[PDB]
RNA sequence: CUGCGUCAGAUUAAAACACUGAACUGACAAUUAACAGCCCAAUAUCUACAAUCAACCAACAAGUCAUUAUUACCCUCACUGUCAACCCAACACAGGCAUGCUCAUAAGGAAAGGUUAAAAAAAGUAAAAGGAACUCGGCAAAUCUUACCCCGCCUGUUUACCAAAAACAUCACCUCUAGCAUCACCAGUAUUAGAGGCACCGCCUGCUGGCUCCACGAGGGUUCAGCUGUCUCUUACUUUUAACCAGUG
RNA sequence: CUAAGAACAGCUAAAAGAGCACACCCGUCUAUGUAGCAAAAUAGUGGGAAGAUUUAUAGGUAGAGGCGACAAACCUACCGAGC
RNA sequence: GCUAAACCUAGCCCCAAACCCACUCCACCUUACUACCAGACAACCUUAGCCAAACCAUUUACCCAAAUAAAGUAUAGGCGAUAG
């Protein structure tokens, strides 16, 4: 199929970029993910998940002032428009973020810990143990990939020998370097999971199509059949 | 309901589906033209 | 001229000149009532109103003010004994208005 | 139900098809921004009409004429009629050299000519 | 970090060169002589090609650093499409001026007496508003790109009928499609303003000074407010290919050299395309400063000092329903430092000419609740518009 | 289906065709002055005329190069708008009517009227009587609308010994093309507007109909045709729409003449026209016994200036300038 | 794609007719651009703030409209579409057919070839007294009408051409899988995504199961009252059909 | 399914996968029709008709498959496997 | 006596022989039969199955370059059908 991905823009901008839906179709044109199609049109707002990105003419710690926290259709959480120096960019907003607040982005690791403020970006080697964190990265310069969803927050369990243990929202531990930059506090839209869809129509507004009507007897346990051993094959079923 | 009117004419669709350019796009469609040239068809495509 | 290759033109190139032209026009009587200054010609399909303007001024020394052309479709309804459609060739009709009244 | 054995012309198809197809007339300009057409004066073929005042020849030929045999013109014939007389005069005088063939009329290259022979850049 | 642009949408890598080219002393056999592609022959390496002549339709500009007007130092350009982030507060710092709420007493005192008011003034403004938004075109509800300019031209035309009372209004015209340029430094920052669009009211006589000498000298104690961490040059066109040049927009000899008032229109149908009230006033101040700065440089040379005769330039910015008034006075041309004499600017914000307009009657349960016409019309707003137009002629 | 009548038209002898469509007789010159019972500074008006003229050509600095095809829409158009805006302010002391007047910039003027009949040649409607409908969609560059109506140039019953031209073929041979869309009657504003009477129109010919191009097309005798063809169509559509706003139409024909003024220019040459709408009944039912006809006066095109060199205007004409002033100084007759 | 314009024709079957006969054959004629289509120098750089009379207010589903800097560039109106009683259904087919206006017309049309007034058949109208006694069933028709049970929460969806449902889907709930990026999922990150069950909610329960209940239904039954030719018991009239005459077949 | 468009009177109501009710979409019941006007229609009676709506245009998914609110539905008037 | 019925060529089949065609002008890979602008896309990969074996599952003949003969022989093969 003559499928060209809309993700062709190479320069970052805060302008909402028009994106075309896929409908669960891959580049070949066949369905690869079911239940995706239609819904209200959305414009993608590019998010800079690398919080510590100093300007071209600047370096080191810098500060940004929040301009507006608004709704993002693409993601569950809300986003905030911040301005640092002579540029503006989108970031993932925290639970407690307003228009006018000042956030700090630094890569400095001091001898002692520092007072962690919600929304600020500091390396994992300078954050107190136990503080809720979000938007963590595997290695420095990789960018935030984990704990992005609304209300999600990780736990800084321990820090040993330049590495830190991060408790993911799925209650799984992850080991990453202490130089990874993370955001203090939870993510916005804490009560996102408390929403009620209300009607089947609203699920079609989000681009989700109804499930297949086939009665699938197959499942995690029902579909998969344990093969009885020849000794146990005699006792599988007894008439009653 | 009532059938028989499955054909809804459209020149854009007709040229894009059975056109000369469409036929020569793939090696399989080239043989389609070659068979009609061998048979002597007055019109090789749309 | 028709059925000939026109030399390609680029910026600063020489003027395109034709010394022998194969365009042949025929004056015809309009089938409908026309203004007095209006003159009707049948011209080959390859001919433009700009060419016809220079064709009449250059050859017949006829001053022309406005030239309007249209393409006339030839009926393909006629069929011979083999039920094969017979095509009447399409021709272009040109309406020429005289210049000085 | 479409006729696939009829000539495809500009009168068939939707609006985009009809405006894009032509009738064979050569283009005499280009389209600029705003759908404005710019006509190039040099692209319009200018007719070189000679003066026919006092011209002896007429469209028909009188029947009281001899039936001369037809002799097609050849390159060998044209060379003998045009270039050969000049070479013979120079050959007898004794001033002949291949370097001066351009003086006899030979063109080593067609570049820089208003009417190139191959490939020709002029109309009929 | 996360790179933008998936590799599928980028240009694919060219196919690897045939191994015949890797053998020294071996001439590959390619299809360059056949003038078409074949799969069983090597791919020729074509040298770069040049057209050989200048073709405007297919011209390619030289690289940016090869442009003659290329400077390492960036110049930040403010134009009609620039939307300042901090609004007025950012505009005040670039122009080195002090904000004063309310129009000057002298300007407002012109229309204080009933003698300078227009006959049936309230009815005339209502008919101007009604014509602009209801009677202008065939369509029931005209778009904003249609009534925003018309509602302003009629008000100027309405104020231009007072030539009977004031013969001094015959020495002014309304220039359209006028531009100007102004270049200056603000703490080692080369800034340039290129105003365009709107109406430029020109006069044969300069506007008289508003603030007295003592009031101008009192600006030295005032200090410009800062907006850290946001930079003063944010939302500005940072261009490295520019030309420092001062331009009043007209050549020498123009009968109306002195600008009187700049009329700015946010004639955009879409709300996002329209400047915010805070941003619109920021555009007015920079354009008023840019127009006044060009006059100061043209008359007093290209030096930097405190002007002996400060230049006053007015400005009126409207969205078609909301009006902003500005009176800018240029007191100095030495803006590199943050100390010393600072300019003054009188600004009126959010002046409603009318609260709302109904192009159709509001019929609820077969009862006409709201008739056709403006709602919440404020005649006091037009008095300020008239006072600015009558400045310098009463 | 209705014929789209274009005022600024490239059709040859379009003035002769539009006279039959509007039932108008064209007269040379201007209407006779009414023999009926301050200081006008010509120097002040002359200076402003040159200042506005020199502003567009020389004084104003262009950010980008102005091309030949943009001269009408970047040089000629602003000059016409600015000249009228300044003149109405300089003539307000001499004419109080202009002060309480509505000035419009490029507003559309529409008028729909029915005149003539035809027998449909082909189709299922062949042999049936169908009326010939016409529509004028004109957008003058400037126009002045006033609350009161101007004085008539000639009486309503006045007649001239000149026959209105009659076309022997169908209107399609002008050429004129038929198209079906919304029928509008528009003076430049809706009916609710008190200023429903027209005073003066200002037109700028398109660069496609410029004088220089018509000379290349052997249309030297068609130069004057374009001026009076635009005036006949635009003023009839203006006066006709004003009559409709007053409740008059074909069956209820006008009881008083409707007059208007127009100034047609290409930027350099100026022409002046005056129109009077004596009759609005043009349908074959109503025009069968209608004796009266519409009257249009016209002047020859004259250049306002000869040549513009730098900041000096060569050969500036005050006769052309005064003719613009007289049109603007015209006012409705005052009551006792 | 010339397919009721003109003219002529040894013409002569369009489901009848036909001399001017003509929706046949041949020739001749025609639809004229302003509308519409056919657009744009390069390189960088810009574009947070819906729409809805956009002003109130109130939202979510988060939306349908913007440039500047420098360089290059000032030649001019070409080309094509334009007819009709028209298209897709083997047909001059009671079907299918997007949008703008007119919302009853200012436009477009003709249900009866002539006759007779048998049966049977179709549609419609009227009816004494009775009012479901008809019938698998108040189906049809008339009238403008109450109370429930069963099933399914509801709007919605399906066997195009015998099944519109109690079936499917559905919010809500529940299970299972996955710790991550440059083409689907996704330019996303466990408050997420996928694979499934069940069918809201509320109550009760295990450590998953059972009832209740709001509205809702061309679902399946039952019923008051009314209504009526459904019936006791049919009858009259009108129209189509019918039969006869003429044409086609 | 994708792209970019269009349509939804009036009334009761309220910021409703609300009610009545046109256009429009669908096809519940009955009758006509059964080589019919129609290889699924007609008349009346019905369900929906601001939404999970209807719809025009172009593009995509192709038979060891596609697609499917599973009817073994549909994929050019014989689909338990197209021609 | 109507409808009809009759007719002899057009051409074709199989061999031999010999190895065949494609630029008059114009248009023709874009929506073929369309005068006239930055591409970078590139070709190659066992046939299967019906059928026979009275099912079917291994298997089952398909010109490979000299007619004849060796010879349906040596061999192969659910040592079956058959292949050779
Ligand atoms: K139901
Ligand atoms: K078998
Ligand atoms: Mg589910
Ligand atoms: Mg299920
Ligand atoms: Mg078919
Ligand atoms: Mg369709
Ligand atoms: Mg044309
Ligand atoms: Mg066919
Ligand atoms: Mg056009
Ligand atoms: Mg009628
Ligand atoms: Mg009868
Ligand atoms: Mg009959
Ligand atoms: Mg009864
Ligand atoms: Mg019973
Ligand atoms: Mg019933
Ligand atoms: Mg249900
Ligand atoms: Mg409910
Ligand atoms: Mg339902
Ligand atoms: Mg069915
Ligand atoms: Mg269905
Ligand atoms: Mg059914
Ligand atoms: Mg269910
Ligand atoms: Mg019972
Ligand atoms: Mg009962
Ligand atoms: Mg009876
Ligand atoms: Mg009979
Ligand atoms: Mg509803
Ligand atoms: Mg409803
Ligand atoms: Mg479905
Ligand atoms: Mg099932
Ligand atoms: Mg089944
Ligand atoms: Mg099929
Ligand atoms: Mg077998
Ligand atoms: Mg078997």
């Amino acid at each position: 199929a003559n499928f060209v991905s809309w993700k062709s823009r190479t320069k970052y901008t805060i302008t909402p970029v028009k994106m075309r839906k896929s409908g669960g179709r891959d580049h070949t044109g066949r369905i690869r993910v079911h239940g995706i199609g239609g819904g209200h049109k959305q414009r993608y707002r590019m998010i800079d998940f690398l919080r510590f990105r100093p300007e071209e003419t600047k370096s080191g710690p810098f500060e940004e002032k929040v301009i507006q926290v608004r709704y993002d259709p693409c993601r569950s959480a809300d986003i905030a428009l911040v301005a640092g120096g002579s540029r503006k960019r989108w970031i993932i907003a925290t639970e407690n973020m307003q228009a006018g607040d000042t956030i700090l982005n630094s890569n400095h690791i001091g001898r002692m810990a520092v007072a962690a403020r919600e929304g600020d970006a500091h390396p994992l080697g300078a954050l107190p143990v136990g503080t809720l964190i979000n938007n963590v990265e595997s290695e420095p310069g990789r960018g935030a990939q984990y704990i992005r969803a609304a209300g999600t927050c990780g736990v800084l369990l321990r820090k040993v020998n330049g590495t830190a243990i991060i408790q993911l929202p799925s209650k799984r531990q992850m080991q990453v370097l202490e130089t990874c930059v993370a955001t203090v506090g939870r993510v916005s839209n804490v009560d996102h999971n408390k929403r009620v869809i209300g009607k089947a129509g609203r699920n079609r507004w989000l681009g989700k199509r109804p499930n297949s009507g086939r009665w699938h007897r197959k499942g995690g346990w029902a579909g998969r059949k344990i093969r009885p051993l020849p000794p146990m094959k005699s006792y599988v079923k007894l008439p009653s | 309901k009532a059938r028989g009117n499955e054909y809804q004419p459209s020149n854009i669709k007709r040229k894009n589906k059975h056109g000369w350019v469409r036929r020569l796009s793939t090696p399989a469609g080239v043989q389609v033209i070659l068979r009609r040239m061998l048979k002597g068809r007055k019109s090789l495509s749309h | 001229a028709r059925n000939v290759v026109y030399p390609l033109y680029r910026l600063g190139g020489p003027q395109l000149r034709v010394f022998r032209t194969n365009f042949f026009i025929q004056l015809v009587r309009p089938g409908v009532a026309q203004p007095e200054d209006t003159v009707q010609f049948r011209i080959p399909m390859e001919m433009t109103r700009v060419d016809l303007r220079n064709y009449l001024e250059g050859i017949y020394n006829v001053p022309v003010a406005a030239v309007r052309t249209r393409v006339q479709h030839g009926s393909n309804k006629r069929r011979d004994h083999r039920n094969v459609r017979i095509k009447k060739p399409d021709y272009k009709v040109a309406y020429v208005q005289l210049a000085h009244g | 139900g479409a006729d696939r054995m009829s000539k495809w012309t500009s009168k068939r198809g939707p609006r985009s098809f009809r405006g894009r197809k032509g009738r064979g007339a050569k283009g005499i300009g280009f389209l600029t921004s705003g759908w404005r057409f710019v006509q190039i004066k040099e692209m319009v073929p200018e007719f070189v009409v000679p003066d026919l005042t006092g011209f002896k020849l007429k469209p028909y030929v009188s029947y009281l004429a001899p039936e001369s045999e037809e002799t097609p013109l050849t390159a060998a014939q044209l060379f003998s009629e045009a270039v050969a007389p000049a070479i013979e005069k120079d050959f007898k005088d004794g001033t002949f050299d291949p370097d001066n063939l351009e003086k006899y009329g030979f063109e080593p290259t067609q570049e820089g000519k208003l009417f190139q022979l191959y490939p020709r850049n002029f109309l009929r | 970090a996360y790179e933008w642009g998936v590799r599928s949408t980028r240009k694919s890598e060219p196919p690897p060169l045939d191994r015949v080219y890797e053998i020294p002393g071996l001439e590959p056999i390619t299809f360059a002589g056949k003038m078409h592609f074949v799969p069983w022959l090597a791919r020729p390496i074509f040298p770069p090609w040049d057209r050989g002549y200048k073709d405007p339709r297919f011209y390619r500009s030289p690289p940016l650093h090869e442009h003659p007007l290329y400077k390492d130092q960036a110049c930040y350009i403010f134009h009609h499409r620039c939307r300042l982030l901090e609004g007025v507060k950012q505009a005040l710092w670039l122009t080195k001026t002090k904000l004063i709420e309310g129009l000057p007493e002298k300007v407002l005192s012109l229309v204080d007496d009933p003698r300078n008011h227009i006959e049936n003034q309230d009815e005339c403004v209502l008919n101007v508003i009604s014509h602009a938004r209801l009677w202008q075109t065939t369509e029931e509800i005209p778009k904003r790109e249609t009534y925003c300019p018309v509602i302003v031209d009629n008000l100027i035309q309405l104020c231009k009928s007072q030539i009977l009372k004031h013969p001094s209004l015959a020495r002014r015209i309304c220039v359209q499609n006028s531009t100007f340029s102004a270049t200056w430094n603000r703490e080692s920052l080369l800034l340039q303003v290129r105003g365009s669009g709107g109406a430029r009211l020109s006069t044969k006589d300069p506007l008289p000074t508003i603030a007295s000498r003592e009031e101008i000298e009192a600006t030295k104690n005032h200090v410009l407010e800062t907006f850290y961490p946001i930079s003063p040059i944010i939302d500005l066109h940072e261009c490295n290919i520019y030309d420092v040049k001062n331009d009043t927009g007209f050549q020498e000899g123009y009968p109306y050299p002195y600008p009187h008032t700049l009329y700015l229109l946010d004639k955009a149908n879409l709300r996002p395309h329209r400047l915010q009230p805070d941003q619109l006033r920021a555009k007015m101040i920079l354009f008023a400063f840019g127009s006044a700065l060009a006059q100061a440089r043209l008359l007093y040379g290209n030096d930097a000092k405190v002007l002996e005769q400060p230049v006053v330039v007015q400005s009126v910015g409207t969205d078609g329903r909301v009006f902003h008034f500005l009176v800018f006075q240029l007191n100095t041309t030495d803006l590199d430092c943050n100390e010393g004499v600072k300019n003054l600017a009188w600004v009126d914000s959010d002046q409603l000419l009318y609260q709302h307009f109904w192009c159709l009657p509001v019929i609820k349960k077969r009862v006409v609740v709201e008739p056709v016409g403006p709602v919440g019309f404020k005649p006091e707003t037009f008095r300020k518009f008239l006072a600015l137009y009558l400045h310098g002629a009463a | 289906m209705k014929y789209m009548v274009y005022p600024q038209t490239f059709a040859l002898n379009a003035d002769r065709w539009y006279q039959y469509f509007t039932k108008t007789v064209f007269l040379s010159g201007l209407p006779p002055p009414p023999a009926e019972p301050p200081a006008l500074d010509l120097a002040a008006l002359r200076a402003v005329a040159c200042d506005c003229l020199l502003q567009e050509h020389f004084y104003l600095r262009r950010r980008r190069r102005v091309h030949r095809y943009e001269e009408s829409e970047v040089i000629s158009l602003p000059f016409l708008d600015q000249l009228v805006s300044t003149l109405v302010g300089l003539l307000s002391p001499h004419n109080p009517a202009l002060a309480a007047a509505a000035l419009d910039y490029r507003c559309p003027v529409h008028f729909y009227w029915v005149r003539g009949e035809e027998i449909i040649p082909r189709g299922h409607r062949r042999g049936r009587i169908d009326d010939l409908r016409y529509q004028i969609d004109d957008k003058p560059n400037n126009q002045i609308r006033i609350s009161k109506q101007l004085a008539e140039f000639v009486p309503l019953d006045y007649s001239v010994p000149i026959e209105i031209p009659t076309i022997k073929c169908k209107p399609d041979k002008l050429p004129l093309f038929k198209r079906q869309y919304e029928n509008h009657i528009f003076v430049g504003s809706k009916t609710a507007d008190p200023c429903c009477y027209g005073h003066t129109q200002f037109h700028l010919l398109p660069d496609k109909l410029r004088r220089e191009r018509l000379l290349r097309q052997n249309c030297a005798d068609q130069i004057e045709v374009v001026f009076r063809a635009n005036a006949i169509a635009s003023l009839f559509a203006w006066t006709g729409a004003q009559a409709m706003y007053q409740g008059f139409w074909s069956e209820a024909d006008v009881t008083r003449p409707f007059v208007s003024q127009a100034v047609i220019t290409d930027g350099k040459y100026f022409s002046f026209f005056c129109y009077q709408l004596n009759t609005l009944a043009l349908t074959t039912q109503a025009d069968q016994n209608n004796p009266r006809k519409n009257i249009c006066w016209g002047t020859q095109s004259k250049p306002l200036y000869e040549t513009i060199e730098d900041n000096d205007v060569k050969g500036f004409n005050d006769d052309v300038l005064l003719q613009i002033v007289h049109f603007l100084l015209n006012r409705p007759k005052e009551e006792k």
